[PDB]
């Protein structure tokens, strides 16, 4: 059970990675110049909604 | 005007709280049902066994009654 209890949550978690950078898992998002790309407008509404549940 | 990512507070999700709570059974209450089911169990079962005795003697009576067999 617990493997599939949290992997539905985990597949929803990779959507935050996909929306912030073009790759699913491993992304060159963190760089020596701080952060590569800005947070899009459809993330901060999603992070708060995800953390609440 | 430049638009960026906005902050949202409201309730702040409420982090770290015990959601686990005891339900239905307490301890002493379930034992009263447990032994109560046992007391009801044995009493109802032995009444059928006494009812079986009515059949038991009557079934073996057939062999005693039939001697031309």
């Amino acid at each position: 059970t617990p493997f599939f209890w949290m992997f539905e949550e985990r597949e929803k978690m990779f959507e935050f990675y996909e929306r912030v950078s073009g790759a699913r898992m491993h992304a060159a998002y963190v760089r020596p110049g701080g952060v590569h790309q800005d947070l899009p407008l459809g993330l901060m509404d999603d992070i708060y909604e995800f953390s609440k549940n | 005007x430049x638009x960026x990512x906005x902050x949202x507070x409201x309730x702040x999700x409420x982090x770290x709280x015990x959601x686990x709570x005891x339900x239905x059974x307490x301890g002493y209450s379930m034992f009263a049902v447990g032994i109560g089911a046992l007391l009801f169990g044995y009493w109802s079962m032995m009444k059928w066994n006494r009812e079986r005795r009515r059949l038991q003697i009557e079934d073996f009576e057939a062999r005693i009654a039939l001697m031309p067999l």
